[PDB]
């Protein structure tokens, strides 16, 4: 298999079989000597290979491929760099007691330590733990990378195995290791060592389980550190390969982006050889001033074909632009993401977690969101299952409004009519109670005004009323764990969370239950401890659909052995069909109309649980039991035998009643679904729920308020069949026919040329709920696909109900390929973790019990009402940002080098430069690449509580107006003006060539043109972004001066200095000149000029809606919102 | 706990001023600089009209010159007063001889005697013009040495190869001496003698100082500074050798510390035609009248169908006169103006009105 030896320097010469490197893993570092040999070769000193016309494949590929994705990459390379080195300790290298290991050093990251890893700190490879300091070695596994789940498992190193731990007992072990390869697995490991003890100084086995491998993506919390070798390796960590299957590029502008560089070579190399066959007509000529004074060949052929050592000089430093842009954006996409981890509106104060990016690449793709796709339970649903209402034998005493506003849809009763009414009944439940130890803070129980006088006492009705009651909080899955901070209150955990609901709200009810203990469990009498226990656990199963017990009823007579009886709860498949005949409760006038009051419960959209109970035989009841454990227990229970002997002796199943379970929403969701569909963003909630209690929220949260179209699909049927005769089967017709019909109902529109499409937001208002067997038969085949979605694309906000886990994924690349329109999909479980990966942009509510729809989602937010605050603002944020400098520093590098080229027809495309060998280098990297890192950062165009307010501010990201090529095309036209402009203005100003000096002396030099002419390009271009951002401030306006003085502050020290040849005054010959001073005032003037004109026609005439937002800013209709404002939240008011 | 640290930045709280443009802040925007660079238009234009200059080009003065006095015929000077606008006494060449010594392809001293009916104030400067010399090719412009500049040795190696700047055509000869100007610029310098006074012919033979003192910058020589080594080893230039015609003695060596008509020329001018100034006067006023000067003729210019001259010129703080810095004001100003009223005659009968957020009410 696998091959790991222990205490050797792993040596990189070797090839034995002792040897740990010679099997030859890869590392976990997973370029930039390439840019180096760019800017060598760029213009000066050192140019390893200037070939000519042979490198323009060469060039121009590599920099839009293969260094575009090494500098996109924000959490590979960066996650893996910032982690070294993780702790180096200073235990190491002399040591003593001999038989002891002086300890090495190998590399940075190697296998072969005994480094270990403290609080906070990114475990570098998957470990296997020795030793602690704790008990029992009381340490788990985490799970925020690549591992999944919740509760902190402890994990034991083995009794002996944690004999060493000091650092007098650390090189004290040897022993080699059985492992395995690549598997692209999670939970799946083999192993065992046979190793060397401390203490008796023998050799002895450990068992290996998956448990003790924790992983390489992990970070501790909640204890201080751990030890161990690190065993296995970090290159064979799969968190890279499990995670994600996409990978993460980017959007509509970074995959578009690519394209805008190479408009930017294509456009540049025409301005190549057209100073190639400009050059070529000056060879041929020979009356030019160039044999005399200048000593060379009478020919062409500079290096080859003219002077193609300047012309492939501008090639090689014209590709560090588009090298200079990509390390642009990801400063600005870490930051636009680093704003959105520190803000403190999108932060869960109930769980202290602020929304944590996991992916800082993409904010951008936010901005233009058109579809989310969401899940009821979970994600706009509260997902904690509690205990409403419950009938007992024909009576159902009392209502707790919480969903009859869509049963009663056309008006809400919640003003006073009907929640005062039963605030005040609840009230009346709140202000006594019959048994002391009820909670009353946090009950919210089946509320019980009186019975028989206020205490409940011939009444069979009550006989059999508490039988139930008690055993459902006797006999469930879970157990009654106890409050630290105070043992007077118990919590409860579950992963089941309505049987949770059940036992937490018959505490509550009445006889207060504290503890259930396998010693017992105690009802109160006497002042004795009377106790009660059971035997067995019945586990409730999705493949079962049901749940029983085995309990223990004890005889209480003597000379007799009296009879029990035992429970059963569930799913109301098989429950209503096995009629009661011979027992004492028959189907009758009780056992129909509780039926129907468990039929009316999921009108009112509750989770209709039931309760019932079984028959046996008396001198079978011995005989129920010995059987189990030869055929149940023991082997078989995986297996099918279960639900087998659950269906052979009770043939008939007694009912008697039923429990309702009913779902909260979470905080601010109907007011955030109101807020995110008004903004133009089609939501459709892929559920896992049937109809009429998925349209029963589908009115109670806002997403469907008018239409919904009456369906009928009525079938039972499959479709087998492929090939003809589609009219002669039942299901596939009728279903298909439903589309023309609600096609032909609402417009002949049945269309076979998918290539038209508008991402306008839908005139008619629509919805669709439909029946997920449908669907399963509608997105199956060609042509049915394409019926499908131009129906749901005519709507506001379909609903999609009873949707398999694999269909919720199927759905969301449907939308994402078949149109070209990217998705959202927001989670909270296993079930849409494929949803949030399929589309481009996947939300994840975290802090549950659940959270691998965490670490796999793209952003952490806590509740659903944050949606609203991470879209509408900091996502439109990140799209008016961003598409907007992106065309900003493609104009900002042609208003500069281009007049390299405008000073070729000035030179006879000879090849000499017009900027210093410093002004060509600093000026993008101080010069004017720092205030386009601040338009990308500091340009909130409306407000924080203004883009809330006025959400259709957002329709600009959809409709993709910020960000199409032909803007671009529109600001290279503006370099390609500006720089005539920043160059013929210092060229007419010399082109008489007289003095130019106040003091006669005269300055005519090629480097004292190129401080006339980049001194007035870093000013017409820094304030070009001044005046183009909105919300001009106190930070980035500070930063934009102090970009406009690097370059006056920059010529006083490099040409002060003696080391700038042909400089030593360049400060006070040019800038103490009054003919620099005329000509900076000129041209900074006609670069703005043609912009700052059409900033101003389109602002005033054609306006767009972003400035007519923020020019009602300044009249004040927004005075009266406060600062720190959202309106999806309770506890604010929404003025 | 990770509560995330409100502090009005990280929220992006920044105290902003928020500008809107409307037609409040942009009319009295357009308004200021359509008055501003109109009356900067005129302040510039009346300091560049008063400004006098004097050009007169002598190529051709070897060829198409007697030696009597003839004039020069008027393609090969321009020259304008701000007194005179209408002035034409033409100046007139005198071309003395071919005095046979080592003839060249181009000697005999041109003397040209000019006219000028004004006074060159206080400053008195003389360029000299040099039209169709292409003295700004890739080769021509990287092609001297800076360790000779600023005085310092040189082996072979350190004036061969060097980056950028290196003396790669002409650093050794056949006998393999260093050369001690090394590059193109120097080796093809400008070697017409001009004389240091400008003499006043016909009235009053008071003659007219011109020194080379001080024609370039104070703060100059702190980089051309004078020679480390004195050897019989190094040699001029290969068109130097008039001049030389025998090396460097102990006593020729030139200090290029004050050798100051040199250090013009270690600029290469960066376009077709190079002014660098070559006689300065800041003593003395320039009286009106008449001049005569001797230019000694070296230069062969005529092979490429070049030209050479004289610019005569009492320079303004900004510099001398050209046209184009005050007209692209009242061009700047009268577009920003005219773009001022182009914005208004719209506004006022387009007339958008600030209203409900549209597109979104609709
Ligand atoms: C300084 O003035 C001299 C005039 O004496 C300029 O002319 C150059 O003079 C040298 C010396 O005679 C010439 O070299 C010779 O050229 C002939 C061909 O005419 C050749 O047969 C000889 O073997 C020798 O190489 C040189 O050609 C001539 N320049 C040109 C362009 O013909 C000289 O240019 C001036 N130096 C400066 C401005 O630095
Ligand atoms: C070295 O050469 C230079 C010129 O190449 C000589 O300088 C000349 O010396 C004579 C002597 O009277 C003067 O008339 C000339 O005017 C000088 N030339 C210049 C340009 O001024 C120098 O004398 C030579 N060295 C020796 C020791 O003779
Ligand atoms: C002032 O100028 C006069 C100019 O007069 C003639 O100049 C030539 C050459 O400059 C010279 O060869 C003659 O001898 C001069 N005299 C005559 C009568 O032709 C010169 O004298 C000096 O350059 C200057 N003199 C003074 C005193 O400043
Ligand atoms: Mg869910």
């Amino acid at each position: 298999l696998r091959t790991v030896y222990y205490n050797m320097p792993l040596p990189k010469d070797m090839i034995d079989e002792e040897g740990n490197p010679i099997m030859q893993y890869p590392r976990n570092k997973i370029n930039v000597y390439f840019l180096v040999l760019i800017i060598l070769g760029a213009f000066q000193i050192f140019g390893v290979t200037n070939p000519g016309l042979s490198a323009v494949p060469l060039v121009v590929i590599v920099i839009i491929t293969a260094i575009k994705d090494a500098i996109e990459d924000s959490r590979r390379t960066v996650l893996d760099l910032e982690v070294n080195n993780t702790k180096t300790h200073i235990l190491e290298g002399v040591e003593n007691e001999d038989c002891k290991f002086a300890k090495n050093y190998w590399k940075g990251v190697k296998v072969g330590d005994i480094v270990r890893i403290h609080n906070n700190d990114e475990i570098p490879a998957d470990i296997i733990l020795l030793s602690t300091s704790d008990t029992d070695g009381a340490c788990y596994v985490e799970t925020k990378n690549l591992d999944g789940e919740t509760n902190l498992k402890v994990r034991q190193s083995l009794k002996c195995t944690n004999t060493i731990r000091t650092s007098k007992d650390i090189a004290r072990t040897k022993f080699w290791i059985e492992s395995e390869g690549p598997h692209s697995n999670l939970y799946t490991y083999q192993g065992n060592m046979k190793w060397r003890n401390l203490a008796d100084g023998e050799i002895r086995n450990e068992p290996i389980t998956i448990n003790n491998v924790l992983l390489r993506g992990c970070t501790l919390r909640n204890t201080k550190w751990a030890m161990g070798v690190v065993m296995f390796t970090g290159g064979d960590t799969k968190i890279m390969l499990n995670s994600g299957i996409t990978p993460t590029k980017k959007s509509r502008i970074s995959r578009e982006l690519n394209f805008s560089v190479v408009i930017n070579f294509v456009l540049l190399f025409i301005l190549c050889f057209v100073s190639g066959i400009a050059n070529g007509v000056y060879y041929d000529k020979k009356g030019r001033s160039r044999f005399s004074y200048e000593f060379g060949t009478i020919a062409g052929s500079a290096a080859t074909n003219g002077f193609v050592s300047f012309w492939v000089a501008v090639i090689l430093y014209q590709s560090l632009v588009p090298i200079s842009l990509y390390i642009s954006v990801e400063i600005i996409k870490t930051a636009q993401a680093a704003f959105i981890y520190g803000d403190v509106l999108l932060y869960n104060a109930k769980l202290d977690y602020p929304c944590t990016p996991k992916s800082w690449n993409i904010s951008d793709d936010l901005g233009q969101v058109e579809y989310i796709f969401s899940d009821k339970t979970g994600t706009l649903t509260q997902n904690v299952m509690e205990f409403k209402k419950c009938t007992i034998n024909g009576v159902s005493y009392g209502r707790a409004y919480t969903e009859a506003l869509a049963g009663l849809r056309k008006r809400q009763g919640i003003d006073v009519e009907t929640e005062g009414r039963r605030e005040k009944a609840e009230i009346a439940k709140d202000r006594d109670t019959m048994i002391d130890e009820l909670r009353a803070l946090s009950g919210n129980s089946q509320f019980y005004p009186e019975e028989v006088t206020f205490v409940s006492k011939g009444e069979v009705q009550q006989r059999c009323c508490e039988h139930f009651m008690l055993a459902l909080a006797l006999c469930h899955s879970v157990l009654v764990e106890a409050n630290p901070d105070n043992p007077k209150k118990l919590d409860l955990k579950a992963q089941s969370p309505d049987e949770a609901a059940l036992v937490a709200t018959a505490r509550d009810v009445g006889f207060s239950f504290v503890g259930k203990t396998k010693k017992g469990l105690i009802i109160e009498m006497q002042g004795i401890q009377k106790e009660f226990e059971i035997l067995n656990i019945l586990e409730f199963n999705s493949s079962r659909k049901r749940m029983s017990c085995i309990v223990k009823i004890p005889g209480l007579n003597p000379g007799d052995e009296p009879r029990a009886l035992l429970i059963c709860k569930g799913a109301d498949s098989i429950i209503y069909s096995r009629l009661s005949r011979q027992s004492g409760s028959n189907s009758e006038a009780i056992l129909e109309k509780t039926a129907l009051h468990l039929e009316q419960y999921a009108t009112e959209g509750l989770r209709t649980l039931c309760i019932a109970q079984r028959e046996l035989s008396w001198s079978e009841y011995e005989k129920w039991n010995e059987k189990y454990d030869i055929a149940a227990a023991s082997l078989a229970n995986r297996e099918d035998e279960l639900e087998v002997v659950a269906d052979s002796i009770e043939r008939e199943l007694i009912l008697l009643g039923g429990t309702a379970i009913e779902d909260r929403l979470q905080d601010g969701v109907p007011d955030c679904i109101e807020l995110l569909a008004e903004a133009g963003i089609k939501l459709w909630v892929l559920t896992g729920d049937k109809v009429e209690t998925a349209i029963n929220i589908g009115f109670s949260c806002n997403l469907l308020n008018n239409e919904m179209e009456l369906l009928v699909i009525k079938t039972t049927g499959d479709d087998v069949k492929e090939f003809g005769s589609e009219p002669s089967e039942i299901v596939d017709a009728l279903l298909s026919k439903y589309l023309k019909e609600y096609f032909n109902l609402t417009g002949s529109e049945e269309e076979i040329f998918e290539a038209k499409k508008d991402h306008e937001f839908p005139k008619g208002n629509y919805a669709i709920v439909i029946d997920g067997d449908a669907l399963k038969l509608a997105l199956y085949g060609e042509d049915i696909r394409r019926k499908f979605l131009l129906l749901c694309k005519n709507c506001r906000a379909v609903l999609c109900c009873r949707v398999s886990p694999s269909q919720k994924a199927a759905v969301v690349k449907l939308v994402k390929d078949s149109l070209d329109v990217m998705t959202l999909a927001i989670g909270d479980g296993s079930n849409d973790v494929a949803m949030i990966q399929s589309a481009d942009v996947g939300i994840g509510i975290a802090g549950e019990e659940g959270r691998q729809a965490v670490m796999c989602s793209d952003y952490a937010i806590g509740q659903f009402r944050y949606l609203a605050r991470l879209v509408l603002v900091h996502g439109r944020w990140s799209y008016k940002r961003l598409a907007e400098m992106i065309p900003e520093f493609f104009y900002k590098n042609m208003i500069f080098a281009l007049a390299l080229f405008w000073y070729g027809i000035y030179n006879d495309f000879d090849g000499s430069y017009l900027y210093e060998y410093t002004y060509m280098m600093f000026y993008n990297l101080a010069f004017t690449s720092l205030p386009v890192i601040f338009l990308g950062i500091l340009d909130q165009d409306v407000n924080d509580t203004i883009s809330l307010v006025v959400p259709q501010l957002y329709r600009v990201g959809i409709l993709r107006k910020e960000w199409n090529q032909r803007k671009f095309l529109w600001y290279m036209l503006d370099g390609l003006y500006q720089s005539i402009i920043c160059f013929f203005f210092p060229y007419l100003v010399y082109h008489k060539n007289m003095i130019v000096t106040s003091n006669g002396l005269g300055l005519d030099h090629r480097y004292f043109v190129g401080v006339y002419v980049t001194t007035i390009a870093v000013i017409s271009c820094n304030t070009y972004v001044l005046l183009h951002q909105y919300r001009w401030d106190w930070f980035s306006g500070l930063f934009i001066a102090l970009s406009c003085l690097v370059v006056f502050a920059w010529t006083g020290i490099w040409s002060s200095a003696i080391a700038s040849r042909e400089f030593f005054k360049a400060a006070a010959r040019i800038y103490g000149a009054p003919s620099f001073w005329a000509v900076f005032f000129v041209a900074v003037l006609f670069c703005l000029l043609p912009r700052f004109t059409y900033d101003s026609f389109q602002k005033f005439f054609y306006p767009t809606d972003v400035e007519i937002v923020r020019e009602m800013w300044q009249h004040g209709h927004f005075d009266h919102y406060p600062p720190g404002y959202d309106p999806t939240d309770p506890n604010r008011p929404k003025v | 706990n990770r509560r995330p640290k409100e502090d009005a930045f990280t929220q992006q709280r920044l105290a902003a001023i928020n500008p809107v443009l409307t037609p409040r802040t942009v009319l009295p925007l357009y308004l200021l600089i359509a008055v501003v660079f109109v009356i900067v238009g005129g302040c510039i234009l009346a300091q560049n009209s008063k400004v006098d200059e004097v050009t007169i080009y002598y190529q051709d003065c070897m060829t198409n010159a007697t030696s009597s006095w003839s004039d020069i015929p008027s393609e090969h000077w321009q020259f304008v007063f701000h007194k005179y606008k209408t002035y034409n006494t033409a100046p007139q060449w005198r071309f003395v001889d071919d005095e046979s010594d080592d003839f060249t392809k181009q000697r005999g001293t041109c003397q040209i005697r000019f006219t000028t009916p004004s006074d060159m104030k206080n400053n008195v400067y003389l360029n000299y013009v040099l039209e169709k010399f292409a003295a700004n090719h890739r080769r021509y412009v990287l092609s001297f040495s800076e360790d000779q500049i600023r005085g310092e040795d040189a082996s072979y190696e350190t004036v061969h190869d060097a980056t950028g700047i290196n003396c790669k055509p002409l650093s050794k000869n056949a006998d393999g001496k260093i050369y001690y100007p090394c590059g193109l610029i120097a080796n093809s310098m400008f070697n017409d003698t001009f004389p240091l006074q400008l003499t006043n012919v016909g009235d009053t033979s008071n003659n007219y100082s011109l020194t080379n003192k001080g024609i370039n910058w104070e703060s100059d020589k702190k980089r051309y500074k004078k020679t480390k080594y004195n050897y019989t080893q190094i040699a001029p230039p290969p068109y130097w050798e008039k001049m030389y015609p025998d090396g460097y003695n102990e006593t020729n060596i030139p200090d290029i510390q004050d050798w100051e008509e040199f250090q013009n020329w270690m600029r290469p001018g960066a376009f077709d035609k190079i002014t660098k100034l070559i006689r300065i006067n800041k003593n003395d006023t320039l009286p009106a009248g008449e001049y005569q000067l001797d230019i000694g003729l070296h230069w062969p210019v005529l092979e490429f169908n070049g030209k050479k001259g004289i610019y005569l010129t009492h320079g303004s703080h900004l510099g001398g006169r050209n046209p184009f810095l005050g007209i692209v004001y009242l061009i700047g100003g009268c577009i920003c103006a005219a773009m001022a009223l182009i914005l208004l005659t719209f506004w006022l009968f387009g007339g958008r009105k600030i209203a409900d957020a549209s597109s979104l009410s609709w």
